[PDB]
C-alpha cells in the first residue's frame, strides 16, 4: 500500500428513530382522559 | 481425559450452526471454555 | 449494546475488511459478533 | 475421582485464572445477557 | 502458639524463602495454620 489518503473507522450504521412530536393538544397528558372526566364531573357535581 | 459433563445453560450447551458438528466442537459454554483453559495451561488433551 | 442483543439483525460486506476484522479479532465483544455472523453467514452478510 | 494426579494440578491451574481475571472474564461473557432495563424506566405518567 | 515473624507469608524474591505462617508451614515446626490465611496461586504450590 501507499500511505493513507483518507482515514476510515468501523461503525454501525442504522436508522434514526422517528422523534414523534408533542402535537398541539399537548397540555392534557399530564392527567388520565378520565380523570379530566372526573374533575369536570366534580365541578359538574360539587357546584350542585 | 474422558470429561464427563451435562447440558445446562449457560455452562455446557450445543453449538448453533448451519453445518451439523461432530465431537468436541458440538459443546459450547462456560464450563468448555473453562475446560480449553485448563487444557492450555496443564497441557492435555480432553474427549467431552 | 450491539453485541448483547437479539432482537437486531447484523452483518458486513461479504469479502471485506470488516468481515476480516472480526474473523480474525480476538476482543471478547467482537468475538461475539463474529459467532454471530458465522451462523446465519447468509443472510446478514450482504454482497455490497 | 477418588485420588487422582490430576485434583492439585487443577487447584494450581483455577488459581492461576482467577487472579490472571479470567474466570471473571469467562462469567461476564455468558452472564451478561440483555441487560434486563430497570423499574427505573419511567418516561412518562399520565396521573389516574 | 502464634506466629513469631509476625506476618502472614511472602516469598523475597532475591534470597527466595517464606516467612510468617507460611514458614511455620514449611519447615514443620507447625501442623496447621488456622488462621486468615488466603488461598493463592503462589501459596498453594508450597502449602496445601
Ligand atoms: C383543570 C381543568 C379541568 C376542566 C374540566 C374539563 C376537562 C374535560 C376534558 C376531557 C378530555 C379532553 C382531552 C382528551 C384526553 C387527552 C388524550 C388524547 O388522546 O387526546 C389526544 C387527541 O386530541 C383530542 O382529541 C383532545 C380533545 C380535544 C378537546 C380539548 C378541549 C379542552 C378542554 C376544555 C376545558 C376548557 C374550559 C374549562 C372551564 C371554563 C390529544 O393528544 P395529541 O396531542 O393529539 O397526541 C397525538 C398527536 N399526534 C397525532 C401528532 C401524535
Ligand atoms: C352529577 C354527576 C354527573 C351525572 C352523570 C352524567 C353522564 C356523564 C358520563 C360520562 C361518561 C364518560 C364518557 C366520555 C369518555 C371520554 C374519554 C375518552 O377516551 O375519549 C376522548 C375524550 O376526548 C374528547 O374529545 C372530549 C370531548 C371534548 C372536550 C370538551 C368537553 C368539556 C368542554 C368544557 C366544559 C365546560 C365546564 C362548565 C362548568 C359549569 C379521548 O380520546 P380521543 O383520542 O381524543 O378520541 C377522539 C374522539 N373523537 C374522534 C370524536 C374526537
Ligand atoms: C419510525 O420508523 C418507522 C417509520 O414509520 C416506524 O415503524 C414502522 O412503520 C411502518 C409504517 O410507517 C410500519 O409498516 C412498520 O411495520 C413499522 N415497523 C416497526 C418495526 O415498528 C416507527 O414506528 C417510527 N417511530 C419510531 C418512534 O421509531
Ligand atoms: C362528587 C362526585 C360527582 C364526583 C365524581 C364521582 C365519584 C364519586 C366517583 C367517580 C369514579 C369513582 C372512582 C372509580 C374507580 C375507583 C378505583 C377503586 O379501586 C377505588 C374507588 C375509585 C377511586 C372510585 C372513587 C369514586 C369516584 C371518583
Ligand atoms: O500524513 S499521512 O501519512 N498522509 C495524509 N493523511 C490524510 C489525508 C488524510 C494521513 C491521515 C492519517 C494518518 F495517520 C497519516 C496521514
Ligand atoms: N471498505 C472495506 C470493505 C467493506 C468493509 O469491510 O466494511 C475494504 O476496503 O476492505
Amino acid at each position: 500500500f501507499s500511505k493513507p489518503f483518507m482515514t476510515l473507522g468501523i461503525s454501525i450504521l442504522y436508522r434514526k428513530p422517528n422523534g414523534t412530536n408533542p402535537g398541539v393538544f399537548s397540555f392534557l397528558n399530564p392527567l388520565s382522559p378520565d380523570i379530566w372526566m372526573y374533575v369536570l364531573l366534580a365541578c359538574l357535581g360539587v357546584s350542585c | 481425559l474422558i470429561v464427563t459433563t451435562i447440558l445446562e445453560e449457560p455452562y455446557v450447551l450445543f453449538k448453533k450452526s448451519d453445518k451439523p458438528l461432530y465431537g468436541n466442537d458440538r459443546f459450547e459454554g462456560y464450563c468448555i471454555d473453562l475446560l480449553r483453559e485448563l487444557s492450555t495451561i496443564l497441557g492435555f488433551t480432553y474427549e467431552i | 449494546d450491539l453485541a448483547k442483543q437479539t432482537k437486531i439483525e447484523y452483518g458486513a460486506v461479504e469479502d471485506g475488511a470488516t468481515m476480516t476484522f472480526f474473523k480474525k479479532s480476538k476482543i471478547s465483544t467482537y468475538d461475539k459478533m463474529w459467532a454471530f455472523m458465522s451462523s446465519r453467514r447468509q443472510s446478514v452478510l450482504v454482497k455490497s | 475421582p477418588m485420588g487422582s494426579p490430576y485434583r492439585d494440578k487443577i487447584t494450581i491451574a483455577i488459581l492461576q485464572l482467577q487472579e490472571e481475571g479470567k474466570l471473571h472474564m469467562m462469567k461476564e461473557k455468558w452472564w451478561r445477557g440483555n441487560g434486563c432495563p430497570e423499574e427505573e424506566s419511567k418516561e412518562a405518567s399520565a396521573l389516574g | 502458639r502464634l506466629v513469631e515473624d509476625g506476618k502472614y507469608g511472602a516469598q523475597d524474591d532475591v534470597n527466595g524463602q517464606w516467612n510468617g505462617m507460611v514458614r511455620e508451614l514449611i519447615d514443620h515446626k507447625a501442623d496447621l495454620a488456622v488462621a486468615p490465611l488466603a488461598i493463592t496461586y503462589v501459596r498453594e504450590k508450597v502449602i496445601d
